[PDB]
């Protein structure tokens, strides 16, 4: 929370960083980005979507039952 | 018993064996857990901060490790639990001494 | 040595915007702090121009607003910026709250409580501003919510004839709501500074919930250009909303003048307050309805007192993850039910959605948490 | 193509400020030309300029 | 002194004098046909007959 | 007027099923309608206060 | 005067949905003529016929106009 | 009944995401509004200076304003004489009071046509179908004081159908059917609702060219300055 | 109504305000009509 210097304690850890003018802007943005987005999609839709298909069923069923209540008359 | 099968499937699908973390790299830190982290040998503590820094790196790039380096459930070297039990026992003993 | 590290202003700017240690992991969901800040100063500026062209009286308010949107140069785009900026302000506010609830950042106490006070303040401010155009929906919204304040026994009726400015929605009500809408965002800015102060005391979070004390990167110039990117995305969404379909979110029923005799059939809030109105009319009791609404936002106060798990985030707990997405779909269901009329299937599933909201929060989070605490041998 | 551009307009800072001002003015001119061109190209016919030319 | 200043400001936010100038009326019922409602403004609220 | 499910007064805000007599049948209405101080004067008039 | 709208409306009710709606309105006419002096007075049939007819009018009108 | 009917989707000339209004159609609709609809309704917030550059020229604006004399202040005598009105007037209100509006109709306050496009559910298509679909009830007689038109909540309007096949026969050839007058008055009501549809679409087009330019490039700068952290690597040395 | 407690009683000021026509606004047909006026009237404008 404070400034740098007195936060943690690390022993021997080596970090390499390349220059930004040295390397490309988008490293393989259409050969790894598509498998990464399909992987992150496949690892989340089974936990996100089965409530939303229930919401879609509730919306359609409520529309159909309101039309059921009003389309006899 | 099949509840161990639930635990193995859960440790597979829980998402913290993906990033190369073991069981006690994801513990939430109140005062007790901060004390139990400070009570560690040096080699385990350096391995711990290294695995934590790799996890933050891999979640920064949102890339998850290859198949040959996932942490496996059979070799679950959970280590932080005895020190954390000792912290909880001494804390509850101090609380009971204050209550009576 | 340096200009920045000695000067009394630039130490504040240094501990805010330049050498603040921020974690190297935060995703796009940690942009909505800066997006709420930029939306707040954009609301203040465009509203200040609207307040330069506005005459707050019940005779000439609607006439003056029509004078803005026809005769003053660019008053139509400044008014549309103000209204749809309120809409995008509450989009980014609920995404901010959803982040802070999902990733376990409610283990912070004082930042969370000052947050909830900011939520109260922004909701009251946006309601008073929605009263200000003096249309039919604004008139009846003011009337019904002031009688909701009159619902409470022994305090209510005197308090409501006190803030009515008379005995109904008279001139004084429009002028009172002009003054309080025209002062409250400065208090919101001050409490936002207090919010940000307690944050910079503690330290931020990350999508793992592991404390990131090893890998802090400075705020400038990584997250500054990340927030510029977020701001450009927000301004293009806001401006496409105000330049292509400005009526796609706003009410059609506003644009009639305030006749206190008609009471239109489809009375409703502006769309951000639908679930507050859906908890209300799905309980057939007056005090029960207003108390259940106040208990909803006080349940958001309660939420730090039920963190009985032992991870921090919900990234690593799939059961609580699925229950949180059930909670999100249930709040969107409450918004949809509030934005409808009141008949028999709507009555039933409005009651069931409110019940399932309270059951998910107050019961299902600790039951999922104790199955988590049991299941990983802790 | 790029080397002359960096050698001229990007070593110093004042030259960079001068070229972003001059580029903003040239972009103003050409962009308003293109904008009115496209907008009165997709609404050919029902626009007030041709109806003024009737009179 | 503090509670009297607070009482005077709350009484400043209470009402006016000309808002307290609202009293009785007489309303005619002769115009209305069978089974229908007519409204009249009175104390800022409608008035059904 | 002439709405609801009893041929009477339907409040559209939250669904108070009143009637042309003015009594609640389903809804969050705590009481019935508000009675005035009305007094008949001879031919066609009624004093309202 | 040669009206285009009445031309489009007389030429668009050839479609099967509009035909079935026409017979729905005629059977409701038979119903209230049959159960005479009643309080159920041919709403849905006429609204459904206007629904289908004016939607096929919406599909294929403003070319001519 | 309370069986509302949604008006259909009509292919307007201002329906698309960049299309503009037809100013000749706005002019025809204003001639319609002057000679038909201005006898009952009111359009308070449309002054004659809005008509100077949009549809007409300036000369016929002075002509149309000097056709109708409105009102003026005291001639240092307190008598409130008649002024022709140069350009700064709003349109002449037919009825002074709302009670005066009820005192010549079957109750039935005529709504003010400045905002009827933006004020009702469904846009100008609602006004088109309300002007068009006058038909007959199957069985429901109501009082014979009002008329039947199904695109209406309550299903009984109090407005006589004010069109009926060449009541105007205006300037060019363009014979007044129901269709031409209804299309022109819907276009004119959309104009009177939003006075700046054209300039809105212009700034929308400039903005789409903006977000074609900037959005690859601010994102390119972000990717560039964040391309240090996206490729830093780690190693662990113990003693 | 300012004079209701200062230098008159309530009934006397009602008489003094019922002596003067007001020309209130519309009625059901709605041209205009004069009115006695109890207290909500100002002191009415000898020259308009
Ligand atoms: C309409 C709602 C639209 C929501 C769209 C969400 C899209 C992303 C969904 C998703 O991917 O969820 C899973 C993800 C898991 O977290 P993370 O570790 O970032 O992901 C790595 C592997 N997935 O999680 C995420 O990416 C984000 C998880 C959700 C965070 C935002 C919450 C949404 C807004 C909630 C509003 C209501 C909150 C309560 C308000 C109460 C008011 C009274
Ligand atoms: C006098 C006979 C009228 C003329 C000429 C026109 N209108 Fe009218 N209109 C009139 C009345 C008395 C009413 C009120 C009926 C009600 O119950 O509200 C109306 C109503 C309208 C409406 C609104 C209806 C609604 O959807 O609620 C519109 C849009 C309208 N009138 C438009 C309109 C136009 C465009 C006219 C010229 C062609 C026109 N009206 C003529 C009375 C009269
Ligand atoms: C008035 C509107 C609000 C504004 C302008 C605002 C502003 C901010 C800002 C600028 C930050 C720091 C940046 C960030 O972490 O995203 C922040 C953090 C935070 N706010 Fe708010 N906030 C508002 C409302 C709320 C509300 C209603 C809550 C919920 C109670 C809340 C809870 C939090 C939390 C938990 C954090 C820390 C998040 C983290 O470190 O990851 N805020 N807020
Ligand atoms: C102190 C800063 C603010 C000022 C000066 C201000 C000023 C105004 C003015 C003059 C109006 C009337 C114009 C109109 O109705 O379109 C208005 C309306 C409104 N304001 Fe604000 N406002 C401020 C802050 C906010 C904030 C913070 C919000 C919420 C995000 C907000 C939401 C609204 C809304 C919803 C309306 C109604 C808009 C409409 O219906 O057209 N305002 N404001």
């Amino acid at each position: 929370g404070r400034q740098f210097g007195h936060l943690t304690r690390v022993r021997h850890v080596i970090t390499y960083s390349l220059s930004p003018f040295e390397q490309r802007a988008f490293p393989h943005y259409f050969s790894k980005g598509i498998p990464n987005v399909l992987r992150r999609t496949r690892a989340c839709i089974l936990r996100v979507a089965p409530p939303f298909v229930v919401f879609y069923l509730v919306y359609t069923w409520g529309t159909q039952e309101f039309e059921k209540s009003k389309r006899k008359n | 018993k099949w509840l161990e099968g639930i635990r193995k499937w859960y440790y597979n699908a829980a998402g913290f064996n993906k990033l190369g973390l073991m069981r006690d790299d994801t513990i939430h830190e109140n005062d007790d857990v901060k004390e139990a982290i400070r009570r560690l040998p040096e080699n385990l503590y350096n391995d711990r901060v290294f695995r934590i820094k790799r996890a933050l790196d891999l979640s920064m790039r949102q890339q998850i490790l290859p198949k040959e380096q996932w942490t496996k459930y059979e070799e679950d070297k959970f280590y932080l639990e005895p020190y954390l039990k000792e912290v909880i026992r001494e804390r509850k003993e101090r609380e009971e001494w204050t209550k009576k | 040595i340096n200009i920045r590290k000695t000067h009394p202003l630039m130490k504040i700017v240094n501990n805010a915007f330049i050498d603040l240690p921020a974690p190297s992991n935060i995703s796009s969901w940690w942009n909505f702090g800066s997006l709420l800040g930029i939306c707040l100063i954009l609301q203040i500026l465009t509203g200040l121009f609207l307040a330069m062209h506005y005459t707050p009286d019940t005779t000439t308010a609607f006439s003056s607003v029509t004078h803005i949107c026809r005769d003053v140069n660019y008053g139509w785009i400044i008014r549309y910026m103000h209204a749809n900026g309120a809409s995008m302000f509450f989009i980014c506010l609920f995404m901010h709250v959803g982040r802070g609830l999902y990733y376990g950042s409610y283990t912070f106490l004082e930042t969370w409580n000052i947050g909830v006070i900011l939520l109260f303040a922004t909701m009251a401010t946006a309601f008073m501003g929605y009263v200000l155009p003096w249309g039919q929906m604004s008139f009846w919204g003011a009337t019904v919510i002031t009688n909701l304040l009159s619902a409470i026994p022994y305090i209510g009726t005197n308090l409501v004839e006190w803030i009515w400015g008379g005995f109904s929605v008279d001139k004084a009500t429009l002028t009172r709501f002009f003054a309080f809408h025209f002062i409250f965002p400065f208090i919101i800015a001050a409490l936002a500074m207090v919010h940000l102060l307690f944050l910079h005391e503690t330290g931020s979070n990350n999508p793992t919930g592991i404390p990131s004390d090893t890998d802090k990167i400075p705020f400038h110039p990584y997250y500054t250009i990340k927030d510029i990117l977020g701001a450009i995305l927000l301004i293009l969404i806001l401006m496409l909303l105000v330049l292509f379909t400005p009526d796609l979110l706003g009410d059609p029923d506003n644009y009639t003048p305030a006749n206190p005799l008609n009471t239109p059939p489809h009375i409703k809030p502006e769309w951000y307050f639908l679930f507050a109105y859906a908890i209300l009319r799905s309980i057939p009791n007056k005090l029960g309805g207003v108390l259940a609404l106040v208990l909803s936002i006080l349940v958001l106060v309660i939420m730090p007192l039920l963190h009985t798990s032992k991870q921090r985030s919900m990234m690593f707990r799939p059961i609580s993850q699925c229950m949180f997405w059930i909670l999100v779909a249930d709040l969107l269901t409450l918004t949809w039910i509030g934005g409808q009329p009141v008949e028999h299937p709507y009555i039933i599933i409005g009651q069931l959605a409110s019940i399932m909201y309270f059951l998910i929060i107050l019961v299902m989070m600790p039951v999922a948490s104790i199955i988590e605490n049991n299941l990983l041998k802790w | 193509l790029t080397a002359r551009l960096y050698s001229l307009l990007f070593r110093r800072t004042s030259t960079f400020a001068l070229t972003i001002v001059v580029g903003a003015l040239f972009f103003e001119r050409a962009f308003d030309q293109g904008a009115d061109a496209i907008y009165e190209h997709i609404n050919e016919g029902k626009l007030w300029k041709h109806i003024k030319h009737k009179y | 002194a503090a509670k009297n200043v607070v009482s005077q400001f709350v009484s400043s936010m209470s009402a006016s004098a000309d808002v307290l100038a609202m009293s009785k009326i007489e309303i005619k019922l002769s115009d209305i046909p069978e089974g229908k409602n007519m409204a009249f403004k009175w104390r800022g609220k409608p008035l059904f007959v | 007027a002439n709405a609801g499910d009893f041929g009477g007064y339907y409040c559209p805000c939250h669904g108070s099923h009143y009637d042309a007599s003015g009594r609640i049948r389903k809804g969050p209405a705590p009481l019935n309608l508000e009675v005035p101080s009305y007094e008949f004067t001879s031919d066609d008039m009624v004093i309202v206060g | 005067l040669v009206d285009p709208l009445t031309t489009v409306r007389e030429q668009c009710e050839q479609l099967e949905k509009c035909v079935k709606a026409r017979e729905r309105l005629e059977l409701c006419d038979e119903r209230v003529s049959s159960r005479s002096q009643t309080e159920e007075d041919c709403t849905e049939e006429l609204f459904d016929f206007l629904h289908a007819r004016d939607h096929c009018v919406a599909h294929k009108l403003f070319n001519s106009l | 009944s309370d069986l509302e009917l949604h008006p259909p989707s009509y292919p307007w000339s201002h329906r698309g995401l960049l299309s503009s209004l037809d100013h000749t159609s706005i002019r025809r609709g204003f001639q319609v509004y002057k000679q038909v609809c201005s006898s009952c309704h009111s359009m308070d917030y449309v002054a004659y200076r809005h008509l100077v550059g949009v549809c007409y020229t300036e000369d016929e604006a002075k002509a149309l304003a000097e056709e109708v004399e409105v009102q003026d202040g005291p001639n240092e005598d307190g008598e409130m004489f008649m002024r022709p009105g140069k350009l700064s007037d709003y349109f002449p209100k037919p009825y002074p009071n709302p009670e005066a509006a009820r005192a010549a109709n079957n109750g039935a306050l005529p709504p003010d046509l400045s905002y009827i496009v933006r004020a009702r559910h469904g846009g100008e298509d609602y006004v088109f179908s309300l002007l068009t679909g006058y038909c007959e009830p199957p069985r429901v007689s109501l009082r014979e004081g009002l008329y039947f038109n199904p695109y209406f909540p309550g299903q009984a309007i109090g407005m006589a159908p004010p069109i009926y096949n060449e009541v105007l026969e205006f300037d060019d050839g363009t014979p007044a059917t129901m269709s031409q007058v209804a299309k022109d008055v819907c276009t004119f009501l959309r104009w009177a609702a939003e006075p700046e549809h054209d300039h809105r679409k212009r700034m929308g087009l400039k903005m789409l060219l903006m977000m074609g330019l900037l959005l690859p490039l601010v994102y390119a700068m972000k990717r560039h300055k964040w391309s240090v952290l996206k490729s830093r690597k780690l190693a662990y040395r113990p003693p």
